[PDB]
């Protein structure tokens, strides 16, 4: 439950690998940003662990306690089924928080690709700004990083997601909801 | 300013009318601080938040920040997080452990009791350190939860809670081991007045009975079994307190919208087997049929809200008439099996968090209401609080207290009723039960 | 409060002085929401915004959200977008077609007239339904424009407009087929006071005849030219409504000032040929040389502003004394050829838009004044409104009403005087024309 | 006309083309962020169409009516001529809205390149945050996506702009103006 | 709302109590604007910011925007950045050189002296131009520092300064060439009341010689050593003005604490050498041992602050009660050599900038205090300002005026008392020395 | 002393080099965002000039004065030695501004690489958004650009920083401090 600097590989991923992942994230963002929730959902693997701990203000001495843990509450801590119900809710004619829907942009940069022991599975670090605009005048700006495990897959995106941890740059949430996906 | 006479007219439980101005007047908010928040019993969390000595937790009482710290003698002190020299925040992190509290501005140090025990350069400059410590605030406990209060004149916690205690226990007093708080305090900002948050947990099951959670419901049933066959709960009752504007409400005979809201393993624990019956006998000393009693909501005026069955519990810290912070957390039976403690954590995340399949729709209404109340016209006419007006009994077989139908506004009328009293009656003499 | 005598100290149409405090003062703004916005006829849009049964437009009167919906009987009703139970927004979209409106909170259904038709669980908690529908507004149409008013006592629309109507007609009455709104309503937030916006469109050509639009004009002329080939237009007039603080201004015989804004094709359509001749005939009753009039600006008090030949039209929604939202659209004659409608669309977007080459400069002044008014000394001295003082005459050969020079503040004073009256006079008994 | 997910090609752009296009945008952003309005304008072809539709809150029932169409108002709907008007205004000493000028940053990412029927012509998708600081303390943050048609050009940057549609993540604009170019 | 009885009881100079509400009260602030900034002498900058004819700086007197601009006759006029027609900002950049000032709204033109010289279309629509120029402020210089006052009735500069003058002299009068300002004016927004920042520079070394700047000291000392090897200074004194609310505080005989801040080379300049001798040889009529005075902190009431050793100098522009803007700059002696100027520059940026190793911690205190003053209980009981009570006296061999010990809240008392004396007494005849 | 559009070279950096510099900044952003101050400091060479000028509102006519000059005040004007002191502070347990510390996001894009006269030493231009959330509810958002001189290095990231000029999109700072590094 303590994160620290991402352990980038010493030799960078080849130019092909870096591009493929990058393009995967840009495709991902287009799906989300255009509310194609179902096609987004289809990216998640059976074993998915979608996680986003709480952060707290800690004195330096108590820095190893910055993030919430596995036996604590999170903003998200999901599996395929819990993700499906969330998907189910957000697409509902009668789910008010997203009818009318929001307007978001997922801006992806800082993509670091690390190869795992398993070929075709990769550990990926990236940074994001998520911009959510809503109702008449509501703007919520989110920032953080994503820690993904991604497998090559034969969907039109070229990858699927096995694990996503989201380090949101927030203690208390400045927004009234998290109706969006990271 | 706002005359006692004016305040009285803002609420009327007789005809059932609320002046929409209450959720929006700045003057009424600031008076709410002095007369409601500076004199009430405000939830701070659980004992299990500060187990060891020195263990603290920065939190709030209205718009005053407080340190709730564990003591040498295993008691719990609570004081204003403000060094009386020139104002500085004394304790500057969210949670942790302390042997000392230093004030970074000028050195003035403090101990976990919250007493001023050194002032750098005492003699060359200066005064009695014992009379210049952080304004102390009264502390008390009920079956786990901590509450606090600034006013010496106010009725003790046990008295203040009144006949609401039978209903609180349904969550808390289910074992002699007690409840424990799963670590981590969820926090988010909501642009909406506190009383909607308070009222929704008091009387409003109506929202769940109708439209708000149609999406929440839809989420927890297979792709084969689709919502074109919707079964809405009918039977259940609502509690109004004898005093102090608390309240609760629940369904009876209906494991319907608890199996879909919380999964099987948690229903088959709240309702069936050894651990279920143990609870009924611990508190069946009020005739309480607690095993058939699901989906309860409850508030302890002003701002302690929780869903006993479900176990999420929160304090709405006021941030002006247009804003509140939800500081939520979940509770478990301390002796409960781990698998059920995981099921209680997972579900309080899926359902009652910022991105929660239920909470989202909960906050939306209040969000969208607060926007409307900016207008002159939208504040110039009474709001309809008339559900079950004068229909609630003075006594009931299965449930104590002033008790109505589950879909009603009797608790709500009580809530705004007590709200009005505190705002109009400056002398505790009159207000005490 | 703010004594009735002190409000009259603010505007002095006689000496031509304004009190800066009217733009900044919060207590005045709260007064305005009641004594101006609560009583006034306010523009909501155009009939063509809601052409079919059910079609609606979510907009605002003051800070109150309203719904404008077309009925079975082809009438338009306007009601507060506030459910009366607890306040929830009943219409949550900007626009579209509704078979009915359902509140998402507790499920109180309504029909397209805003009548409450179904409270779920009515028998089991209740109360006459036909007296808890949202507050309805008065609704009045003038040649396509939809106005609204809360006050049952206020003068009707025709009377409220007075001798402003011939000038509105220059825009609105040119063809028997009337005006249609181009689709799209553009909205943006300007951090200034509504009275700046409203005054400018009421009586200020001065800003155009001098420094504000130098770069806009430059953008309108061919690349080989600059401001050296750009003649400052000096011929024209200004009208102060007989009652109501409405006003207009226009150049006479200066077609090049229109050319730089709207381009050759629209300039031709407005001034020459069958359509323009038809417009002069239809408005023969007014006795105005409509064909020679260009640059026209107008405000129907308090906040209905449009530029006749250009056909941009907007409502300034107030949002505090330091802020407005601009809700702008554009009209075209419904029988104007496609090419002309398209030129109208294109030139409005180029000129009168958050990004428009004129609009950018119109708002910049307003914004910068509003920051200045944050200071004490900034507010402590009257502003000069003496332009064309006592030079305005009631029997002009060409244009009817109280009429002076184009570069004048008579209609400015007119606006501010009526504003004061409406703020100082609580009874329509004294206020009506 | 409704928008929907950018139809990326399944065969991704080669690495060299991916890079040329990204560099193009980085230089474009440098030009605008340094107020080289004349140099920027030189990039626009004589048949350019520059379009920013309005956006509305629409119930899922009516979500096809989200953006204004081709015969509706828009925040920008421009030809080479009208664009030139706007450059003339913003570069003018007597253009008050932008004298003194703002300080802008056009952060660009999510670049997805697609081919067209025409040789050396490309349809390009990308995301942006445009940050605008102005006066003493005015800050406006915009996000959205752009859909361009770029043509290889014999000019300073590599490409010319044939078409640009900007989908802005906004309904009501929070900014008092759109004095900046996207 | 606030009678001059209650204003009296906010600050108590005799007991050493201050009412927390003086930092947070919206109404007190509005009165602050009028009674304090409205008529106090205010720091705008230094003469060298506007050295040639027409050089201007756009700055602030309170929340009032002002332009400070050199004239052909070598003097400096100051005037309100507000056109009296409709309130537009007249000067629109931070600084530079005008040969004139024009209003962008309607073209009212002005000479560099603020005199209205041309109104477009004057003979067509109008009135004396001489009576409609922007409001002037009175302007006084003190060895480079430019001050301005609106009130023609307030005392002149030297009398406003009084006996606070010689403690200013330590920075300003060191040589007969006089100070110059290093180019650049740094600016940031701190969410904290102005009085705190003013107080801290008046009578708050206490923070320096305790907990605040431990990090900052650590950042100045060689890589080879830690905090422990060393000792924080104790020998020094505090000044309080006979009249004004001003206060300086300094150390004596401990050069090491300046070495930690400004580096070997500048500390050399301040304490040893020909120029540091020419200093007292000019500061004789003060009888001050200036070569032994290090780490001076000063405030000229209400918002002019500096640190005579370091030469950082700033106005705190008020932006509400919950906010300020720091406008900070840096002074050097004009004939001081190039290397000494540069070491000042580097060390100012290093320590006193928005990211400076010292300044960061100064502001962070204030930020968190104000956050506290939101709540009611945090505003209920008073704040301790008892330090050094009655220990200061009229006679002191090396230090003029009312002197005490360095670690005292005595200068603090006279500031807050003079604040109280400016918020109550409305006529200058009673206030003037 | 004014800045002007980055002078990008006619011939763009090779794909390989483009990527090494990008990765470098992504790695640098991780160090800072995870408070590895000592690791970050170690990237700074002997002769580092770390500079962040003041930015002013000027009339277009006086546009050459927009930025503070070499002998004026600045937000940052640093040597190895003064940077050290600053790191001394940021990491100290008595550094109140950053204990408890902030949560930052360094989002990097628009990376333009240019050879110098010396081989293995590059002049690099890039855009950033830096998101600093701290304490309960404070958010500060910075946009700007960086002009770096980077030397190839036998360290963990691949490069050392010889020069950094930060042009911040701000005149008056909206944040109460600049505790963070750029
Ligand atoms: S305020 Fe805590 S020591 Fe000065
Ligand atoms: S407020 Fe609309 S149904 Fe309850
Ligand atoms: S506002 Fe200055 S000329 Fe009108
Ligand atoms: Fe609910
Ligand atoms: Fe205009
Ligand atoms: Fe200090």
């Amino acid at each position: 439950h303590f994160f620290k600097t991402f352990e980038w590989p010493s030799k960078a991923a080849g130019l092909e690998l870096q591009n493929e992942i990058e393009q995967f994230y840009y495709r991902e963002a287009q799906l989300l940003d255009h509310r194609a929730y179902e096609a987004w959902f289809a990216l998640l693997d059976k074993d998915i662990h979608y996680f986003m701990p709480l952060r707290t203000n800690r004195m330096i001495r108590e820095g190893e306690l910055e993030y919430s843990g596995d036996q604590d509450l999170a903003h998200f801590d999901e599996t395929h089924e819990t993700m499906y119900g969330r998907i189910r809710k957000v697409t509902s004619d009668v789910g008010w928080a997203e009818n009318p829907p929001s307007r978001t942009r997922h801006l992806v940069s800082n993509v670091i690709v690390k190869e795992t022991a398993t070929p075709d599975t990769f550990e990926v670090n990236s940074a994001f700004i998520l911009y959510r605009n809503r109702l008449e005048r509501q703007v919520d700006i989110f920032a953080g990083e994503r820690r993904d495990v991604l497998r090559r897959a034969d969907n039109n995106l070229g990858f699927s997601i096995a694990k996503r941890t989201i380090l949101l740059d927030a203690s208390t949430l400045l927004s009234n909801n998290l109706s969006m996906f990271f | 300013n706002w005359t006692p006479e004016a305040i009285r007219g803002l609420v009327d439980q007789e005809k059932g009318l609320l002046d929409p101005r209450i959720y929006a007047d700045q003057s009424l908010y600031e008076l709410e601080l002095e007369r409601v928040f500076g004199r009430s019993w405000l939830l701070l969390g659980h004992e299990s938040h500060v187990p060891e000595t020195g263990d603290f937790l920065a939190t709030y009482m209205g718009e005053d920040p407080v340190v709730m710290v564990r003591q040498k003698d295993k008691s719990i002190k609570v004081f204003l997080n403000q060094c009386r020299h020139r104002g500085m925040r004394i304790c500057r992190s969210d949670a942790g452990n302390a042997k000392a509290f230093t004030c970074s501005y000028h050195g003035w140090a403090y101990d976990i009791a919250g007493k001023l025990v050194n002032v750098p350069f005492e003699k060359e400059a200066f005064f009695d350190k014992a009379e210049w410590g952080p304004l102390q605030a009264r502390v008390a406990t009920y079956k786990g939860l901590v509450f606090a209060n600034w006013d010496v004149q106010a009725p003790d916690l046990e008295t203040y809670l009144g006949d609401a205690r039978p209903y609180m226990d349904v969550m808390l007093d289910r074992t002699p081991a007690g409840t424990v708080a799963i670590g981590g305090m969820q926090k988010w900002v909501i642009p909406c007045n506190w009383k909607f948050a308070a009222e929704q947990f008091c009387s409003d099951m109506y929202h769940a009975g109708t439209t708000t959670h149609l999406s929440g419901i839809l989420a927890g049933i297979p792709p084969e079994m689709d919502l074109s066959q919707a079964q809405i709960p009918t039977k259940g009752n609502q509690f109004r307190a004898a005093w102090g504007g608390h309240g609760s409400g629940w369904y009876v005979d209906e494991p319907g919208s608890l199996l879909a809201v919380m999964g099987p393993k948690v229903t088959q624990y709240w309702t069936e087997g050894p651990a279920a019956e143990l609870a009924e006998q611990r508190l069946g000393h009020t005739g309480m049929p607690v095993r058939r009693m699901v989906g309860q909501h409850m508030t302890i005026f002003p701002t302690c809200s929780f869903l006993p069955g479900i176990n999420t519990i929160r304090t709405w810290h006021p941030r002006g008439p247009n804003e509140i912070e939800v500081w939520a957390f979940t509770l478990v039976d301390a002796d409960a099996p781990a698998e059920i403690k995981e099921e209680y954590r997972r579900h309080n995340i899926r359902n009652f968090s910022a991105g929660g399949v239920f909470e989202q729709d909960d906050g939306e209404n209040w969000v969208e209401i607060q926007k409307g109340l900016r207008g002159y016209k939208a504040k110039s006419q009474p709001l309809n609080a008339q559900m079950g007006l004068g229909r609630s009994q003075t006594g009931h077989p299965d449930f104590p207290g002033n008790v109505g139908y589950v879909y009603a506004e009797e608790a709500a009328r009580g809530m705004y009723h007590h709200w009005m009293r505190m705002m109009s009656e400056p002398s505790w003499a009159t207000l005490k039960p």
